[PDB]
């Protein structure tokens, strides 16, 4: 179906403990494929997926050059943001950037992204039109003015519509064994007595890829949204993900409850019941 | 400055089977700032050589990390994750429960 | 692969 490529970047200042730490990672869908950490002994961008390893020395040289330049630019930007927000040089601050693209089943661009945050809050974002900016505050407006003057949006558009789509297409082909395989959830329901009066029914989804999934509980066919404990989708460590949804059920009412599972790896949504 | 406290899940890679090698995971997410300390504990004591993912973040900018180690669950052995963060007045200990 | 150009805030 549809696919995405994203590069994530984080710089964290640490006054008195050297220069800001820079960590960047790249993803295609929910698969990590490249990483760079400025605190590594000999910082280079490193492969994290088999299908990127085949890229030649010049690929890794260019990537590493970009990562190092980005770390440097982020350092200067952190200094700039202290001025923009009238902040002292004493505290730790964070700068985050993500850009990338989504493509449809036919490999066409669905949309591009480029967006920054400072200290965990939205700062400036390229709009969907890939031509205009949303600035969060009067500080980001200073950046917006500079970026409008330098026609930054135009440059980003060229990359997002061009390379970004083209290299994503390449990666999807080279990693077609994994990137184009959905692993469906392995599902079951467990029962956990709480008291004489009630028990927890927990609906499990395990071993699935990609991470996107819907797990819901119904009682007599009615969604139990406000009564369902739904944990965040979590990594297993083997590329796959896990999730559960739990409801507290009165004694003897178990069969009135059904768990419903939607995942792209499933041809039809599943319905599960507690089976003693 | 705005701060966000970590969500914490301690769990195994595979369903727990006593005597069978597995992976013990501590997933921390939804937090800001990025500085965080995570220990995996066996019977109250720190497990050595625990590995973790590279810092990344969600659509709302909040950070997430996976900490993980190989372990072989048994009936008696107790496992836990200990997390410290600026939002926490004391380190938070979450016990591993094979049913969660 | 990553974008080559970049710009200061």
């Amino acid at each position: 179906g549809s696919h995405s490529m994203r590069y994530f970047h984080t710089s964290v200042s640490r006054p008195g403990r050297g220069e800001p730490r820079f960590i960047t990672v790249g993803y295609v869908d929910d698969t990590l494929f490249v990483r760079f950490d400025s605190d590594a002994a000999s910082p280079r961008e490193e492969p994290r997926a088999p299908w990127i390893e085949q890229e030649g020395p010049e690929y890794w040289d260019r990537e590493t050059q970009i990562c190092k330049a980005k770390a440097q630019t982020d350092r200067e930007d952190l200094r700039t943001l202290l001025r923009y927000y009238n902040q002292s040089e004493a505290g730790s601050h964070t700068l985050q950037n993500m850009y990338g693209c989504d493509v449809g089943p036919d490999g066409r661009l669905l949309r591009g992204y480029h967006q920054d945050a400072y200290d965990g809050k939205d700062y400036i974002a390229l709009n969907e039109d890939l031509s205009s900016w949303t600035a969060a505050d009067t500080a980001a407006q200073i950046t917006q003015r500079k970026w409008e003057a330098a026609r930054v949006a135009e440059q980003l558009r060229a990359y997002l519509e061009g390379e970004c789509v083209e290299w994503l297409r390449r990666y999807l082909e080279n990693g077609k064994e994994t990137l184009q395989r959905a692993d469906p959830p392995k599902t079951h329901v467990t029962h956990h007595p709480i008291s004489d009066h009630e028990a927890t029914l927990r609906c499990w989804a395990l071993g699935f890829y990609p991470a996107e999934i819907t797990l819901t509980w119904q009682r007599d066919g009615e969604d139990q949204t406000q009564d369902t404990e739904l944990v965040e989708t979590r990594p297993a460590g083997d590329r796959t993900f896990q999730k559960w949804a739990a409801v507290v059920v009165p004694s003897g009412e178990e069969q009135r409850y059904t768990c419903h599972v939607q995942h792209e790896g499933l041809p039809k949504p599943l319905t599960l019941r507690w089976e003693p | 400055m705005i701060q966000r406290t970590p969500k914490i899940q301690v769990y195994s890679r595979h369903p727990a089977e006593n005597g069978k090698s597995n992976f013990l995971n501590c997933y921390v997410s939804g937090f800001h700032p990025s500085d965080i300390e995570v220990d995996l504990l066996k019977n109250g004591e720190r497990i050595e050589k625990v590995e973790h993912s590279d810092l990344s973040f969600s659509k709302d900018w909040s950070f997430y990390l996976l900490y993980y180690t190989e372990f072989t669950p048994t009936e008696k052995d107790e496992y836990a994750c200990r997390v410290n963060h600026v939002t926490l007045s004391q380190p938070k200990i979450v016990k591993w429960d094979r049913d969660m | 692969r990553r974008k080559w150009r970049r710009w200061h805030l």
